[PDB]
């Protein structure tokens, strides 16, 4: 051939147990709407209801973790206490 | 020569009531010496022209400034009549050099000059004023002024400092570097809005520790040092997560190696360096891009994200393109090209059946829109004599049907040549400025929200303005106030379970914990 790859240096991201299908806190999907909320209007504004980013990579709606913050505050999908870094999807 | 023969005539009065007369009559003139005198002319004086404030301001004969603090520290209110005078001369540079008309203004070069007129400031603060406390508060509020405008300040400064970390070719000693640094955090130190600071220098990291590495490898420790000191530490939980992602993904780099060495029966598992980190950390680039990738790059990225599924259990991958770099080995002699992952699949394509277009690679490829331009104008459009990718309808405009051909370009000296038409000169155009804005805006409303949730389930209740004082007072070292974006969230509160904080009932507010 003329031209052949030697080195490659791909960077490999890794998801945990997001589930981007499914919030673990209050099962309903990693986006649309949660169970406090459900309609999507609502006095909501832009629907101020968006997905948390853990350190542990794990995903949630900010108000199911936030709301479960409340009273156990350590990640219910392993044991980490739990911090943030990313808002949004 | 006003102050001169002022000051002899103070001196020949002060030895006249001495001998003459009696010294104890000195002190009732002395003061109409500065006051019907001094304080009487003062005024022309402390503005007016004719080599005057204003241009020894701009001369810098220093020896005049001290002589005239020396001079106008007796009259009452003389400081405060030169004070006005140098912080309007002050503001008129400032407004003169913050200037955002002619859109252009060189980053390193703008920061640089105000540098560069700060530092004469307190320099002739320091000789003269003896550092003074009324002009020190004088020229912080003055600095306090112009900096609500050029939002543009901290992007600049963090592209400044990425210039200066990327390589230490300027000062190859250690003190300079040392000093220069000092300097740069202590301009930070008198700037405002440090959100979009944090945001763009994790963006520098990311961009500097997802390149080619060996920048400094010992200037990071002192950058994380200096930020303790500077930023704090709310913002060093992602900075030691970067470092820490890039140790994760050296080592997994090197057990993938070994167990390639193991298993590795394709070929595409050849000289491979795959990196693994998580989303919190280094934000999406895009939607994850699924244009048709190389045969050989595709095989990597498979067993990559086979070992990501098995080994690490919950775990899984997410393949992409904007990301990475590779080496091209081309072949008179075999100069080895690069490619930053987005002339992979259009070179392979050629490889697989040369003599293409825009529809080929635009129909059997899945390819995306921004990005692939992007990548197909930096490979035939503006390039120097050394193309690799040369085409027939000479044009700067991309057409459709446009047949790419190869040139040999002998110019390249070694075996190793590059393609680094990505990170040019810093434009910063409107949809990522935009799209950056937002993001922080989001990032913003957010610190405020969560923030607030710390705190006022240890404190009391406010009534119609109170607690607001005090979320502003803990973020005034952080962002503006933004009060009509702080009280149109606040009532946000009421659609989340903890506080509903009930508007017409303000009298008392809940603490649901
Ligand atoms: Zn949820
Ligand atoms: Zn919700
Ligand atoms: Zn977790």
């Amino acid at each position: 051939k003329r031209f052949e790859v030697k080195k490659w240096n791909a960077v490999a991201l890794w998801a945990w147990d997001i589930v981007v299908d499914n919030c673990a806190i209050c099962r309903n999907h990693i986006m649309d709407l949660c169970i406090e909320c459900q309609a999507n209007q609502a006095s909501a504004t832009s629907e101020e209801c968006t997905v948390a980013w853990g350190v542990c990579n794990h995903a949630f709606h900010f108000h199911c973790i936030s709301r479960w913050l409340k009273t156990r505050q350590v990640c219910p999908l392993d044991n980490r206490e739990w911090e943030f870094q990313k808002y949004g999807h | 020569v006003y102050i001169k023969k002022v000051e002899a005539r103070i001196n020949e009065e002060i030895e006249r009531v001495m001998h003459c007369l009696d010294k104890s009559t000195e002190e009732p003139i002395v003061k109409v010496v500065e006051r019907e005198l001094i304080s009487k002319h003062m005024k022309t004086i402390v503005e007016m022209e004719n080599s005057g404030l204003v241009h020894m301001l701009k001369n810098g004969k220093t020896e005049d400034l001290g002589c005239m603090y020396k001079l106008f520290s007796r009259v009452p209110n003389g400081l405060k009549t030169m004070c006005e005078c140098m912080s309007s001369y002050l503001r008129e540079q400032g407004k003169a050099l913050v200037s955002e008309e002619g859109e252009g203004k060189n980053p390193v070069d703008y920061i640089q000059g105000l540098l560069d007129l700060k530092s004469r400031f307190d320099r002739f603060l320091l000789e003269s004023f003896n550092n003074d406390r009324l002009f020190k508060q004088t020229i912080a509020g003055d600095f306090e002024y112009f900096l609500n405008l050029n939002s543009r300040s901290p992007e600049y400064l963090s592209l400044f400092i990425d210039d200066k970390l990327k390589k230490g070719v300027k000062g190859l000693t250690e003190q300079e570097v040392e000093t220069i640094l000092d300097k740069a955090m202590v301009l930070f130190r008198f700037m405002q809005e440090k959100d979009v600071f944090e945001r763009y220098y994790k963006q520098h990291l990311a961009r500097r520790l997802l390149t080619n590495k060996s920048v400094s490898d010992d200037s990071e420790k002192n950058m994380i040092s200096k930020l303790k000191t500077e930023c704090g530490c709310q913002f060093t939980s992602k900075l030691e997560g970067m470092f820490r992602d890039m140790s994760i993904s050296n080592t997994t780099m090197d057990e993938f190696r070994q167990h390639l060495q193991a298993t590795g029966v394709s070929l595409g598992g050849v000289d491979l360096t795959v990196r693994v980190l998580t989303t919190g950390y280094w934000p999406t680039q895009s939607a994850t891009p699924k244009c048709n990738i190389p045969p050989a790059p595709r095989h990597a990225f498979e067993i990559f994200r086979r070992f990501y599924l098995a080994k690490h259990s919950g775990r899984q991958l997410t393949l992409q393109h904007h990301m990475g770099s590779a080496d091209l080995n081309a072949t008179t002699r075999k100069h080895i090209l690069q490619v930053s992952t987005f002339q992979m699949t259009i070179l392979m394509l050629f490889n697989n059946r040369e003599k293409y277009t825009f529809e080929e690679i635009q129909q059997e490829t899945d390819i995306p829109e921004r990005e692939l331009v992007r990548a197909l104008q930096s490979l035939a459009c503006g390039k120097p004599t050394q193309r690799v990718l040369t085409k027939e309808p000479k044009s700067k405009e991309i057409e459709n049907g446009h047949i790419f051909t190869v040139n040999d370009q002998f110019t390249s000296k070694l075996h190793r040549v590059k393609i680094q038409t990505v990170a040019a000169k810093q434009g910063e155009s409107d949809p990522e400025r935009k799209e950056t804005r937002q993001k922080v805006d989001d990032d913003r409303k957010h610190e405020i929200e969560a923030a607030i949730v710390r705190i006022m389930k240890s404190r009391k209740k406010m009534q119609h303005n109170v607690l607001v004082a005090e979320v502003t007072q803990q973020l005034k070292a952080r962002f503006l106030p933004s009060p009509v974006v702080i009280k149109k969230r606040i009532e946000g509160l009421i659609e989340r379970e903890y506080l509903a904080r009930t508007p017409e009932d303000r009298k008392v507010y809940t603490y649901v914990a």
